[PDB]
Order: structure tokens, then sequence, then C-alpha cells
């Protein structure tokens, strides 16, 4: 539950 | 013959990829079939990315796994370039060297779950069984409905894959070698084995089962 696969802004 | 999907990317980052697809007389679907030939991935500095479902399934389908900087650079060069130029070769947990998708697109009919039998004994999270199963199905195993339905004895090594923590009312996960005779391993075995494309010797993630 980090989780994983598909997101955004301050990567 | 040419088609593909996207992973990681933002909206704007999606857009150059439309423009890019729309250009090269292409097709673009959200999610992944056996027809998909490319998975375009978010990276940073150079060619190291993240674990995304779509990410294994482009290795497991041993398809083309091009990094995003295939596109901001096939635009910033007026034409489509080469895929062996801009391929993925790593992630947040699995390396910087490895080039998984290589032995994948290359090493085909010799496939890493060479006559194995795999059972994804539930339950898992962020990944519907169907799609985990379909992953091992694509790597060359052959999914078993329930454990008791194994095909033991002659020839085939058997293994039971379960997701550690995602077990609800649990430790119901410690009584399994007590419900048959096949190695019990974490989802981890499966993922790390696809990505690296090294069929891991499982000697390492093997949840301990009650005699």
């Amino acid at each position: 539950g980090f989780g994983e696969y598909s997101r955004s802004p301050t990567f | 013959r040419m088609s593909m999907v996207v992973s990681g990317l933002t909206p704007e980052e999606f857009m150059l990829v439309y423009k890019f697809a729309r250009k090269h007389h292409i097709t673009l679907t959200n999610l992944i079939t056996e027809e998909t030939t490319h998975v375009v991935m978010k990276t940073d500095a150079e060619f190291v990315c993240e674990r995304t479902l779509k990410y294994f399934l482009g290795i497991a389908g041993g398809k083309w796994v091009v990094s995003y900087f295939w596109v901001t650079q096939s635009i910033k060069e007026r034409k489509m370039l080469n895929e062996h130029d801009f391929e993925v070769r790593g992630d947040v947990v699995n390396g910087r060297n490895h080039q998984g998708p290589k032995r994948a697109r290359e090493s085909q009919d010799r496939k890493i779950f060479r006559g194995l039998e795999i059972c994804c004994y539930g339950p898992f999270t962020n990944m519907p069984t169907d799609q985990l199963e379909w992953m091992v199905q694509l790597c060359g195993a052959s999914v078993v409905k329930e454990l008791s339905s194994f095909t033991l004895g002659t020839g085939v090594h058997p293994i039971v894959v379960v997701q550690p923590d995602a077990w609800t009312e649990d430790n119901g996960f410690h009584a399994i070698g007590q419900m048959c005779e096949a190695p019990v391993v974490t989802r981890e075995w499966v993922l790390d084995s696809v990505a690296l494309y090294q069929c891991q010797e499982l000697d390492t993630y093997l949840i301990p089962q009650i005699p």
C-alpha cells in the first residue's frame, strides 16, 4: 500500500 | 501490425504521445491486449522507471518496452527513431543494468516458467488475479484453479504464489504446505522473475509452511 502504478506532481 | 499503450505519464505527457501516435498512422488503447506492441514508460535522467502492472505485461508479452524519452525525442527530431536506442533496462527495486525486455523480446520459445505449474492462491491487491495469472500464463506456466486441482507427479515442478500481507482474517496463510506438496512463495517471486527475466531460483522468498 505504497502503492504502485500511475500517478503525479513531486515525483 | 503496429499499436501500443502508456504508463506512468501525465495528461500533458499523454499529449505529445497522442500527437506522436496520431502522427505515425497508429492506434492507442488505454489498457493492454496481446495486440499491443509497445508500452511507453515514465523514467527520469536516463531509462530507469517504476513497477506498473502494464510494465510486467510488456515483458511477459515480451513486447516492445520503450521509455518515454522515445517520444519527446521522435518529436524533437521530426521522425520516429529506433526502439533499441530508447528501451527500458531498470526500475526502483530491480536494477539499472538488467535490460529485462531484451531476453524477453529475444529469448522467446525458451520461456522462463519452462514447464512450471503456478497457483495464485488468494487474495492479492492492486492486481486482480486474472491479470497476475494472465501474467504467468504469458511467461509459460499454466494456472491452477485451486491447489487440490494440481497435476502432481510426473515431469512438472509445482509452486504456490500468495501475496503476503494482503491476507484478511489471516495466518490462514501458514496452513498451506499443510494443504499440499508444492513450494509456497510471495507474489515477489513472480514479479522479480518477470522483470529481471531471470527465472529466479526461488530459494529466497519462500513463506515457511507447517509441517
